[PDB]
RNA sequence: CCGGCCGGGAACUCAAAGGAGACUGCCAGUGAUAAACUGGAGGAAGGUGGGGAUGACGUCAAGUCAUCAUGGCCCUUACGACCAGGGCUACACACGUGCUACAAUGGCGCAUACAAAGAGAAGCGACCUCGCGAGAGCAAGCGGACCUCAUAAAGUGCGUCGUAGUCCGGAUUGGAGUCUGCAACUCGACUCCAUGAAGUCGGAAUCGCUAGUAAUCGUGGAUCAGAAUGCCACGGUGAAUAC
């Protein structure tokens, strides 16, 4: 087990953080708390609605929660009754006066949160790891992305003994800092255990 | 007199700020001495890495606490009512304290 | 030294006597980083060297130690390798300051005056270990 | 008239301020043999003033802090040669020649994870 | 030691040492407080101690007073 | 010279000449010649006899040799025919004060025995 | 780990926060040098988990016991998950 | 009021943001006129300047089902749950890693100088009074470049000790206590008085370190009500040697 997370080494480099809050010490495992607990939920209620990145943010004592998400529609529906109904809950949640908001996620095979939860949505309802993993490489690199890499591991199509077999394509330089790398990782429950899937996705050199 | 005291976690998002404050509090008042920058707190966090034994592999980490100190001079009833409602800013706390 | 030759290191000479070679005598004798208890016991040691000999500081330390410079030094061969100038006066600097080590006087700087006075007329310790050597590299003299 | 060098070394700060004058040395209102001219090497802070010689030619008042007694008596051999800005640049080629010049920058070094010290890797066992 | 105010016995140990004074001793007392110092009033007394899985009888002996209870009444078997 | 008992010190300061009456370390010692009045650094030689027995006169207010070696034998004694934890303990020949005897307990328990 | 100890961690705080803070107030207060009485000593009858001294200070997403960091409120596994994602804002790797 | 103490000054240390800087850039020589190497100047720094982060494809069916998640199996009036007491601290032994030592380059007493980095509200807790001391009482200031923790210690200057198991060493043990905590018996930490082992430089063997390094000296922090000789950090002094 050795590789950094490529997130967490380019924090102050290139990608910021997914929460934008100043605390001091009597509050900030409270709101780091709160926290998970709207991103739990968030994630929960809107598994179908394929959300990207949740952002936090406090601007004196009330929370700003930003859903980055691939289909808004989904999220908004007929006149906007759910969003009303996520704020609800979130101000339910953490305590505050709540504020919600979507940005659009467009071009959705390019962010490694959608193409993980593709291939683990894929890989749970049972169709081969190779046509995933291979599908999802040919159509994020088919509109821009320097480079993909895709890594499925773990008892693939149902074996006894635990493979990884990656892919990928283009250049994904993971050791150099200025690299725009979005990386993320999801898991797929299927009827034989977990399966990894971790995604590298390689935009731009700065 | 007057002063605010700004901390952050984004040096560039603090300077911002306070760059903010200061060209609206000695726009619409008067004597804003300027953003002092005051030493940043650094909090490093050590951490073992792995979830069982393997106490040699630590990963380390750090919060910096940046501040600035702006100390507005003169008591305007403009400057206060102009400075108050008027931040735009998400990570800052600000002590405004007389 | 797999690879790399290397420079070496100015050291910064005596505050007394302006001597480099006596800076490292100093260095010799200092133990866990204390250098000023070690020019301590130099300064008595010396000064007591130089009122007994009544030569002068540094030529009766340079006398003295003049006495300890080895020569020559030494299937398993114990060869007879002609020893560099500034290994020289090293070793000479080691056998002095572990014999006066070896001593049981009272202090430092008397076990030192002493092994430095018993070196001015050659019959002390660290000339035994300069004829030990000596021995050495005369028996095995056979190899070059 | 009043000439200034900055002068650290370790973790030290001596400022260094020369007026032309007698050969006397303030430092923090306190004469060279009571400030650490009871200790090792007070030589240290008078060898840039063996290079072209100091018997009666400038008073110098310097202020130190930080460090220990080395560290701020080669913090003030640099600040003095950082302040013989008094003379032009003819002594910055000698006083460049003993390596006087040169900001020593040796640090201590970091401890470092598994490590007691910086680099005393703790002793290890059969194989 | 411990404690410049007060010695220490539980409030139950308290009230049955009182009615044990006073209706006499008659019975060996179920005791699992060993954090309580022998007071002056418990002497002759049969207290059995409990060492984690017994209660032990002590029996209290005038020169116990400045201790606790559990001294008298060893946990580990050692052979 | 001879104080306390049989103890006869002598050639040394007061202040550690007086540590070998057992029961007097360097704070006692320090007590009985500043109420006796004399000072720290003088030896026996070169000390009065009327100054001697003000030593042993201020060393008499003080539980020494004898009396200190029963009071502390009858201390040990009545904690092993009390049977307490520190008495079986004290009894067996094994560490009283709650340490490691798993190793380490050597002073306590004596060089190791196969 | 183990629902169970995470309710009797529930139950500790609700009794500390109960009781004390306003009957430890005896222990602060008349155990002192004014009278005395035995009575307030023997008043810790209480039961016993109003304590503070017994919360552990589990880890607030997986109640672990071990390797908590009182500032974030999580063990130094959920520390680094956490932190490596993004969610800790300020935080990031450290290297001097 | 001799203290940055005040008015004041913004030079300087410094604080933190933004820039400049070091790239074989220049020179000489050697080299396929190539890469480069060796040496020199300038420069704070010279050749990946120092240190860190960063750990390729894979190996050990290496470690973790006890952080968590999880397939299957298993218990589901019990292998689940609540409680008190105990244990994890046991001790003929053996091994690992450390601390303190065996001393005079030191021990003790008196005076006196020079740090860096941190933490702090159910917290850090001055001053002053009491206690030999650990501490106690009243209690300012500080959510903190402002106050507190907090005196750095080795160093230096005097005096003493005088090669003794000693004024070394502090284990062990008795007594008397302080604090935290419902509660120090099993089973804390610290203090005071007394005791004063083993140990005089360690067999075979073995380990770390290439320069602010090893060695040695202190300080801080996390966990934590209280409990470090450990861990993670910080500075002080400061080597030897590399054919």
């Amino acid at each position: 087990g050795q590789k950094v997370h490529p997130n967490g080494i380019r924090l102050g480099i290139v990608k910021p953080w997914n929460s934008t809050w100043f605390a001091n010490t009597k509050e900030f495992a409270d709101n780091l708390d709160s926290d998970f607990k709207v991103r739990q939920y968030l994630t929960k209620e809107l598994a179908k609605a394929s959300v990207s990145r949740i952002v936090i943010e406090r601007p004196a004592k009330s929370i700003r929660v930003t859903i980055h998400t691939a289909r808004p529609g989904i999220v908004i529906g007929k006149k906007g009754e759910d969003v009303e109904k996520l704020r609800k809950v979130v101000a339910d949640i953490a305590g505050v006066p709540a504020q919600i908001n979507i940005a659009e996620v467009r071009k959705p095979e390019l962010d490694a949160k959608l193409v993980a939860d593709s291939i683990t949505s894929q890989l749970e309802r049972r169709v081969m790891f190779r046509r995933a993993m291979k599908r999802a490489v040919q159509n994020a690199m088919r509109l821009g992305a320097k480079g993909i890499k895709v890594e499925v591991s773990g008892r693939l199509g149902g074996a006894e003994i635990a493979r990884t077999e990656w892919y990928r394509e283009g250049r994904v330089p993971l050791h150099t800092l200025r690299a725009d790398i979005d990386y993320n990782t999801s898991e797929a429950h299927t009827t034989y255990g977990v399966i990894g899937v971790k995604v590298w996705i390689f935009k731009g050199e700065i | 007199r007057i002063r605010i005291r700004l901390k952050a976690f984004d040096h560039r998002l603090i300077d911002q700020a306070t760059a903010e404050i200061v060209e609206t509090a000695k726009r619409t008042g008067a004597q804003v001495r300027g953003p002092i920058p005051l030493p940043t707190r650094k909090e490093r966090f050590t951490v073992l890495i792995s979830p069982h034994v393997n106490k040699d592999a630590r990963d380390q980490y750090e919060i910096r606490t940046h501040l600035r100190l702006v100390d507005i001079v003169e008591p305007t009833e403009k400057t206060v009512d102009a400075l108050m409602r008027l931040d735009l800013a998400a990570g800052v706390d600000v002590q405004i304290s007389l | 030294p797999r690879r790399r030759v290397i420079g070496q290191r100015k050291i910064l000479p005596d505050p007394k006597f302006g001597s480099e070679l006596l800076a490292k005598f100093v260095n010799i004798l200092m133990v866990d980083g204390k250098k000023s208890t070690a020019e301590s016991i130099v300064y008595s040691a010396l000064e007591t060297l130089a009122q007994r000999s009544g030569k002068s500081e540094l030529e009766a330390f340079e006398v003295a130690l003049e006495n300890v410079r080895p020569t020559v030094e030494v299937s398993t061969y114990q060869v007879p390798v002609e020893v560099r100038p500034v290994r020289r006066n090293a070793l000479a600097m080691r056998w002095i300051v572990e014999a006066a080590r070896k001593r049981g006087d009272k202090s430092m700087a008397l076990r030192l005056a002493n092994e430095l006075s018993d070196a001015a007329e050659n019959k002390g310790t660290a000339v035994k270990k300069r004829e030990d050597v000596h021995r050495m590299a005369e028996a095995n003299k056979a190899f070059a | 008239n009043q000439y200034y060098g900055t002068g650290r070394r370790k973790s030290s700060a001596a400022r260094v301020f020369i007026k032309p004058g007698n050969g006397k040395i303030v430092i923090n209102q306190r004469s060279l043999e009571q400030y650490f001219g009871r200790e090792t090497a007070r030589m240290v802070v008078r060898q840039p003033l063996e290079l072209v010689d100091m018997v009666e030619k400038l008073d110098l008042y310097i202020t130190v802090k930080g460090g220990g007694i080395s560290g701020q008596a080669g913090a003030i051999r640099h600040g003095i040669t950082r302040a013989l800005m008094e003379y032009d640049e003819s002594l910055r080629s000698e006083l460049r020649k003993a390596g006087f010049v040169t900001r020593d920058a040796r640090q201590v070094e970091r401890k470092k994870v598994g490590l007691r010290k910086a680099r005393r890797r703790p002793q290890f066992s059969k194989r | 030691r411990s404690l410049k105010k007060g010695p220490f016995i539980d409030l139950h140990l308290l009230k049955k040492v009182e009615k044990a004074v006073e209706s006499g001793d008659k019975k060996p007392l179920r005791t699992w407080s060993r954090r309580s110092t022998i007071f002056p009033n418990m002497i002759g007394l049969t207290i059995a101690v409990h060492n984690g899985r017994q209660h032990v009888p002590v029996f209290v002996t005038d020169e116990m007073v400045g201790h606790k209870l559990g001294e008298f009444a060893p946990t580990r078997t050692y052979r | 010279a001879r104080i306390a008992g049989i103890n006869i010190p002598d050639h040394k300061h007061a202040v550690i000449a007086l540590t070998s009456i057992y029961g007097v370390g360097k704070t006692r010692s320090k007590a009985i010649l500043a109420a006796a009045g004399i000072a720290e650094d003088v030896k026996i030689s070169e000390l009065s006899e009327g100054q001697i027995d003000t030593l042993r006169d201020e060393v008499a207010k003080f539980v020494v040799e004898g009396d200190l070696r029963r009071e502390i034998s009858m201390s040990i004694k009545r904690l092993m025919d009390l049977g307490c934890y520190r008495g079986l303990r004290h009894r067996r020949g094994l560490p009283v004060r709650g340490q490691r005897t798993k190793t380490n307990a050597r002073t306590r328990k004596g060089p190791r025995k196969p | 780990a183990k629902q169970s100890m995470k309710a009797r961690e529930v139950k500790r705080v609700a009794l500390a926060d109960k009781y004390f803070a306003k009957r430890a107030e005896l222990k602060a207060i008349i155990s002192d040098v004014n009278a005395r009485w035995n009575a307030v000593l023997k008043l810790q009858t209480l039961p016993r988990d109003s304590s503070p001294s017994r919360q552990r200070n589990r880890c607030r997403q997986t109640g672990r016991p071990h390797g908590f960091l009182r500032k974030f409120g999580l063990s130094r596994i959920k520390v680094r998950e956490a932190a490596m994602r993004g969610e800790i804002p300020g935080l990031k790797k450290a290297s001097w």
